[PDB]
RNA sequence: CGCGCGCUACACUGACAGAGCCAGCGAGUACUCCCUUGGC
C-alpha cells in the first residue's frame, strides 16, 4: 500500500486497491507493514475510491 | 409467544407514513442470519 | 372522590331529616 | 508601601485580574479606556456600581484592569466584579472600616452576584 | 363629506393574503369528509359500491361527489370572485387542507379526483404558469388559521331558526366569519363541538351542504353587495 | 468624572432604564398584578444573568423587561442572540418614546395589566386563571403576534413590537394580543 | 357586568383534579367576609389577588 | 430519620466536606445545613420534588439559625461576618464583620498579641 | 382574480418518477439502479467474508 | 410636498402627490427610520404641519376639499373640517397661549 | 364549600345530642370553625343553630 | 425497493462593503488534495 493520511493510532492508506468491494471482501484482515507494526484493516474509505 | 418476545424481529414504530386501503412483522432477522449461515455453510 | 362523597351523603341525610 | 491592593474576579471561564492604586480618577482596561471597552450596548452593565458608587468614591484612585478568557458577557461581567470587589478591598485597606460597610452594605443590596464567585454547578433535582 | 372620486378604470379585485387577520371575510370549512384512497383512485360508490358493499361499513360515506360539488358551488360564488371567500377542509383522519381563491377546480370529477389524491400524496398542488401554490395540505387545530374575532358557526337541524341576513348583519364590523359543514351524506352534528360557537338552522327542511353555504353566502353577498 | 460619557454624566442622579426612562412615577393599575409586575429593584439593563428560573416564582421577582427579552427570544435563529433582543428593546422603547410623548415602562407595564386575560378553558370547562400565567401567556402573545406581524414584513420586529405594544397600551382591536386576549374571554364567557 | 377583586387565602388539597387546573380558596376584597372555593388553572401559591367574573356561581370538580 | 418509623429515611448530600450546622424552618418545611464546603444549602424537602439550593460564600460556615418570621436565616462564618439572606428571594439582605467586634485574646502558650 | 391552474399529473402513482426529459428521467433510474446493486453487492461480499 | 420636522427635532413628516403621507424619523446623519404612514386622503395632500404646543397631533390639507387632523397613536384621523370647494392648499395652526385648538 | 357548612353543622347538633364519636365531632367542629371563623362570626342565621349546637355539645 | 438515525437546501432571519472586538481542548524527527502537457 501507502500511506495518505495519519492519525495517531489508527490510519488511511492510498494506493493498494482500486475498489471497495475488494476492500470489502478484505474486511477485518490482517496488514503487517515493514517496520514491525501488525494491524487490523477493519473497513472500507468511502470517497476516495 | 409471538406476541410477547417481540425482539425476535424489527418494525418501524410508525405506521404507514400514508393509509391506503385496498383488500406488524415486516422481517424476520433471526431467521435471516438463520437461512444465510446455511447457505454460507454449504 | 371522599369530600363529595360525604357531600352528598349530608345531602341524602337533610333530604331524610 | 504604596497604596495598592490587587483583586481577582471570576466567571465560567472568564477571569479578571485589577489593580487598585492611588490616582485622580484614570481607569483603563487593558491600557484602553473604559468608554472603549465592552460590545458597547453592555457597556452600561459595565457602568453600574460606578453609578451607584458616585464617582467621588472613584476620584481618588487609578486601576489597571487585566482580563483573558472567554467571551463577552463573561468579560463584562468579570469586569465589573473586579471593579466591585477591588474598590472595596481599596476602602478596606485604606480607609474607615465604616465606608468600606458602606460600599459592601449599598452594592449587596443591589445585586448579590458583584462581590461572590457564585459558580454555575451541576445539581439537578436528584 | 367628499364624493369619494369615480374609479375612471376597473378594479382586480385581490384576494386575502395568508398574513392578514384583520378584515371581515368569508371563510367556510368542509369538515368531516371522506377521501380515501384504493389500488390508484379515491374510493367511491362507483365502482367500489361492490367493495364497500362486501366489506358492510357505510358505503353512502365514500361520497367525494359531495365535496366536488360543494367547492364547485364555493369556488364560483361571486365572493370569490370579488375576493372575499376562503375555503378549508377538514376530514376524519383529522386533515386540513388550505383551498385558495385563485384557482379553477375542473369540474370532471375524474381528473378532480386524480388531483385529489395527488393533493393527499404530495401535500401540495402548484400552478402552471404561477410558482404560487394552489391547494395546500395543512395541520390541526383549525383555530390557528382561523382568524380571531369571528363567530365561529355550524350548521344543524335541531338548532332553532334565525334568518341568515339577520345573522349577518348581526356580525361584527371588522368580524368575519367561517361556516363549519358536515359534508358527509348522513352522520349526526357533533364533529365541530369542539370548535362551534353554536349551531344555527336556517330552513325547516333537510338540506345539503351544498345549498347550505350557497343560501348562505348568497345573503352574505347580499347583505355586503355583490 | 472619571470617563463617563456626557450623557451618562447627565443622568448621574438615578437609575434609568437604558440610562434613558426612569421608574420612578410608574403605577399599577391592575392591584391584582401589584405583586407580580417587579417594579421596585432597578435595573440598568435586563440582560442580568442571573438564576430566576430554578425555584417557585422567580420569574416573578427578576424584574419586567427581562422577562420580555426573554421571551422575545423565543423562536428558531432567535434562541442565542439575547444581545440581539435587548437590542430590540432598546431600539423599540426609543420609537414608542417618540411616538408615545411618554414614559415607554408605563407604555409596557399598561400594555400588560390592559392584556392580561382573567378567565379561559381547559379540555371544554370554563376557569379562572392565575397571576403568573397571567403575565406569562401576556408576554408570550405580545412577542409571538409581534413575530408574526414581523414574519414576511418589511417592518422590522423592533417597530413591530413597538407598533404591538403601543396598540396593547391603547387597547383597541387594532392588536393581535387584544384580539386573541379577548377571544380568550369571549370563548370563557361562551362556555361558563 | 361588574368585576370582582378577590384573593387567595388557601390552596386546597386533594381535589383530584384532571390536569393542571388547581381548586383554590379565595376571600373577596369587597365583601371579604364572603369567600369561596373556584377554580384556577396555572401555577398559584397561597395568599394573592384575583379578578374574576362570576362570583355567584360555586366551582365544582 | 423519621421519628415514627425511625428507620433511615434519606441521605441527603451536595456537601464538599462535613457539614458544620444544622437548623430547622419553624414551619417544618425547609432546611438549612452549613458546610465546609463553602456552602449554604437550604434544602426543600418536604414537598414531593425535593431540591437543594447553594448560596455560595467567600468563605466557609460555622453556624446557622433562623427567625421566627420565617422569612430570615443568618450564617455565622469564620472570616468572622454575619449574613441575614432573604429565605425565598434567596439573596442577602445584609451582611457585617465581626473580627474585631469579638477580637478578645493572648491566651496562654500563645506567643501573638 | 385571475384563477390559476392545478398542476398535477392525471394517472399519478408513488412509484414511478416524473420528469419530461426522458434523457434525465431513465439517467436518474440507472443511477438509483447502480446504487441500490452496489449497496446490494456490498453485503454479499461482507457477510461472505464475515 | 412639504417636509416638516416636529419641533422637538428628530421626526420629519412629508406628503406626496399619491396622496400618501409618510412619518419617520433620523438622528444627526443618515438615518431614515419610517415610523408610520397613511393612505386615506385617495387624493394629493399638499400640506401638513405639527401642533406647535402637542407633541401628538398634525393637520393636513388634501387637494380635494379635505382639511383634517391627526393623532400619532391610532390609525385614524383625530379630526376632519370641510367647507372649501376648489383646490385647498395651504394651512397651519394658530399661534397662541389662548388661542388652543 | 359554605353551602355544605350549614348541613354538616346541622349534623354535628344531631350527633351532639345523640352523642356518637364525641373526638371525631369536636374534632371536626373545630376544623370547620377555624377554616370558616369570619363567615360564621358574619353570618346570622347560624347563630342559632350555633347556639343550639353549643347548648347540646 | 421499505425503513429511521444524521447531513444539506430552502428570503428578511437580507445582501455587500468597511470598521471594532474575546476563548478551550492542542506538540512522536511528525503532518503533505490529486494526477498529468511541456522544458532543464
Amino acid at each position: 500500500g501507502t500511506p495518505w493520511k495519519i492519525f495517531k493510532n489508527t490510519a488511511f492508506i492510498k494506493d493498494m486497491f482500486n475498489s471497495s468491494l475488494e476492500i470489502a471482501k478484505f474486511e477485518g484482515a490482517a496488514i503487517r507493514t515493514v517496520s514491525g507494526i501488525r494491524g487490523q484493516i477493519k473497513r472500507a474509505l468511502s470517497k476516495p475510491e | 409467544r409471538e406476541q410477547f418476545n417481540p425482539f425476535q424481529f424489527k418494525t418501524n414504530a410508525r405506521g404507514p407514513k400514508f393509509e391506503v386501503t385496498t383488500n406488524v412483522i415486516k422481517g424476520r432477522p433471526e431467521l435471516s442470519r438463520a437461512r444465510s449461515e446455511e447457505k454460507r455453510r454449504q | 372522590m371522599a369530600g363529595e362523597r360525604i357531600a352528598e351523603a349530608l345531602e341524602l341525610g337533610m333530604t331524610d331529616l | 508601601s504604596v497604596q495598592a491592593v490587587q483583586v481577582f474576579g471570576k466567571k465560567k471561564n472568564a477571569t479578571a485580574v485589577a489593580r487598585c492604586v492611588q490616582g485622580k480618577g484614570l481607569i483603563k482596561v487593558n491600557g484602553k479606556p473604559l468608554k472603549l471597552f465592552a460590545p458597547e450596548i453592555l457597556r452600561a452593565k459595565l457602568y453600574e456600581p460606578i453609578l451607584i458608587l458616585g464617582t467621588d468614591k472613584f476620584a481618588d484612585v487609578d486601576i489597571r484592569i487585566r482580563v483573558a478568557g472567554g467571551g463577552h458577557t463573561s468579560q463584562v461581567y468579570a469586569v465589573r466584579q473586579a471593579i466591585a470587589k477591588s474598590i472595596v478591598a481599596y476602602y478596606a485597606k485604606y480607609v474607615d472600616e465604616h465606608s468600606k460597610n458602606l460600599l459592601k452594605q449599598e452594592l449587596i443590596q443591589f445585586d448579590r452576584s458583584l462581590l461572590v464567585a457564585d459558580p454555575r454547578r451541576c445539581e439537578p433535582k436528584k | 363629506p367628499p364624493p369619494a372620486l369615480p374609479q375612471l378604470v376597473a378594479e382586480q379585485h385581490v384576494p386575502i393574503p395568508p398574513n392578514d387577520k384583520d378584515t371581515k371575510r368569508l371563510i367556510v370549512v368542509l369538515s368531516n369528509a371522506s377521501l380515501e384512497t384504493y389500488k390508484y383512485t379515491l374510493l367511491n360508490s362507483d365502482e367500489h359500491i361492490g367493495i364497500m358493499r362486501k366489506m358492510n361499513r357505510d358505503i353512502s360515506d365514500a361520497r367525494p361527489d359531495i365535496t366536488h360539488q360543494c367547492l364547485l358551488t364555493l369556488l364560483d360564488s361571486p365572493i370569490n370572485k370579488a375576493g372575499k371567500l376562503q375555503i378549508y377542509i377538514q376530514t376524519a383522519k383529522g386533515v386540513l387542507i388550505e383551498v385558495s381563491p385563485t384557482v379553477r377546480i375542473p369540474r370532471t370529477f375524474k381528473r378532480f379526483a386524480g388531483l385529489m389524491v395527488q393533493l393527499l400524496h404530495r401535500l401540495s398542488i402548484k400552478g402552471t404558469n404561477t410558482n404560487e401554490k394552489l391547494l395546500k395540505v395543512i395541520q390541526n387545530p383549525i383555530t390557528d388559521h382561523l382568524p380571531p374575532n369571528c363567530r365561529k358557526v355550524t350548521l344543524s337541524f335541531d338548532a332553532p331558526l334565525v334568518r341568515v341576513r339577520d345573522y349577518v348583519d348581526t356580525l361584527g364590523p371588522n368580524e368575519s366569519i367561517c361556516v363549519f359543514v358536515g359534508a358527509m351524506a348522513k352522520g349526526p352534528d357533533n364533529f365541530a363541538d369542539a370548535y362551534v360557537d353554536e349551531k344555527i338552522s336556517i330552513s325547516n327542511y333537510s338540506l345539503s351542504a351544498s345549498v347550505a353555504c350557497s343560501k348562505f353566502c348568497h345573503a352574505c353577498e347580499d347583505a355586503w353587495d355583490i | 468624572y472619571d470617563v463617563l460619557p456626557k450623557e451618562v454624566l447627565a443622568e448621574v442622579g438615578s437609575v434609568k432604564l437604558f440610562n434613558r426612562w426612569s421608574y420612578d412615577d410608574i403605577e399599577i393599575r391592575d392591584i391584582s398584578l401589584t405583586d407580580y409586575i417587579q417594579i421596585r429593584a432597578p435595573v440598568y439593563i435586563p440582560h442580568s444573568a442571573g438564576r430566576y428560573a430554578v425555584k417557585r416564582f422567580r420569574k416573578a421577582n427578576c424584574p419586567i423587561i427581562e422577562r420580555l427579552t426573554n421571551s422575545l427570544m423565543m423562536h428558531g435563529r432567535n434562541n442565542g442572540k439575547k444581545l440581539m433582543a435587548v437590542r430590540i428593546v432598546a431600539h423599540a422603547f426609543e420609537i414608542i418614546h417618540l411616538m408615545t410623548d411618554q414614559n415607554p415602562i408605563q407604555v409596557a407595564v399598561d400594555a400588560i395589566v390592559n392584556c392580561g386575560p382573567r378567565e379561559d378553558s381547559t379540555r371544554r370547562q370554563a376557569v379562572d386563571v392565575s397571576p403568573l400565567r397571567r403575565v406569562n401567556q401576556a408576554i408570550a402573545l405580545l412577542t409571538t403576534g409581534a413575530r408574526e406581524a414581523a414574519f414576511r414584513n418589511v417592518k422590522t420586529i423592533a417597530e413591530c413590537l413597538a407598533e404591538e405594544l403601543i396598540n396593547a397600551a391603547k387597547g383597541s382591536s387594532n392588536s393581535y394580543a387584544i384580539k386573541k386576549k379577548d377571544e380568550l374571554e369571549r370563548v370563557a364567557k361562551s362556555n361558563r | 357586568a361588574p368585576v370582582k377583586f378577590v384573593k387567595v387565602t388557601r390552596v386546597l388539597g386533594r381535589t383530584g383534579s384532571r390536569g393542571g387546573v388547581t381548586q383554590v380558596r379565595v376571600e373577596f376584597m369587597d365583601d371579604t367576609t364572603r369567600s369561596i372555593i373556584r377554580n384556577v388553572k396555572g401555577p398559584v401559591r397561597e395568599n394573592d389577588i384575583l379578578v374574576l367574573l362570576e362570583s355567584e356561581r360555586e366551582a365544582r370538580r | 430519620w423519621s421519628v415514627q418509623t425511625g428507620q433511615l429515611l434519606d441521605r441527603l448530600s451536595g456537601h464538599e466536606g462535613p457539614v458544620s450546622s444544622l437548623a430547622f424552618a419553624p414551619d417544618g418545611s425547609v432546611l438549612v445545613s452549613g458546610s465546609w464546603d463553602r456552602t449554604a444549602r437550604i434544602w426543600s424537602i418536604f414537598s414531593r420534588t425535593q431540591t437543594s439550593e447553594p448560596l455560595q460564600l467567600q468563605s466557609d460556615v460555622l453556624d446557622v439559625a433562623f427567625r421566627p418570621d420565617s422569612k430570615q436565616i443568618a450564617i455565622s462564618t469564620l472570616d468572622g461576618q454575619l449574613t441575614f439572606w432573604s429565605v425565598s428571594e434567596a439573596q442577602q439582605v445584609s451582611g457585617v464583620d465581626g473580627r474585631r467586634d469579638v477580637s478578645g485574646g493572648r491566651r496562654i502558650t500563645d506567643r501573638r498579641t | 382574480i385571475k384563477t390559476y391552474i392545478p398542476k398535477f399529473e392525471d394517472d399519478f402513482d408513488p412509484d414511478k418518477h416524473y420528469d419530461p426529459n426522458r434523457e434525465r428521467a431513465e439517467l436518474a433510474k440507472l443511477k438509483a439502479e447502480h446504487k441500490r446493486e452496489r449497496k446490494g453487492a456490498l453485503r454479499e461480499l461482507r457477510k461472505d467474508a464475515q | 410636498h412639504c417636509g416638516e420636522i416636529r419641533p422637538d427635532g428628530r421626526v420629519l413628516v412629508a406628503g406626496e402627490d399619491t396622496g400618501r403621507m409618510q412619518v419617520f424619523d433620523v438622528g444627526q446623519g443618515t438615518r431614515a427610520v419610517i415610523l408610520k404612514t397613511w393612505h386615506i386622503h385617495k387624493q394629493p395632500v399638499w400640506v401638513t404641519k405639527w401642533s406647535p404646543t402637542e407633541l401628538t397631533t398634525l393637520m393636513s390639507c388634501s387637494d380635494d376639499k379635505t382639511v383634517r387632523l391627526w393623532d400619532l397613536p391610532s390609525n385614524d384621523p383625530t379630526r376632519l373640517f370641510t367647507g372649501h370647494t376648489d383646490y385647498v392648499r395651504c394651512g397651519a395652526f394658530m399661534p397662541g397661549s389662548a388661542n388652543s385648538n | 364549600p359554605f353551602s355544605t357548612i350549614p348541613s354538616l353543622l346541622t349534623f354535628l347538633n344531631l350527633f351532639a345530642q345523640r352523642e356518637l364519636n364525641v373526638p371525631l365531632t369536636c374534632r371536626i367542629l373545630f376544623f370547620v370553625l377555624k377554616t370558616h371563623h369570619k363567615q360564621i362570626v358574619a353570618s346570622r342565621t347560624m347563630r342559632a343553630t350555633l347556639e343550639k349546637v353549643r347548648a347540646n355539645l
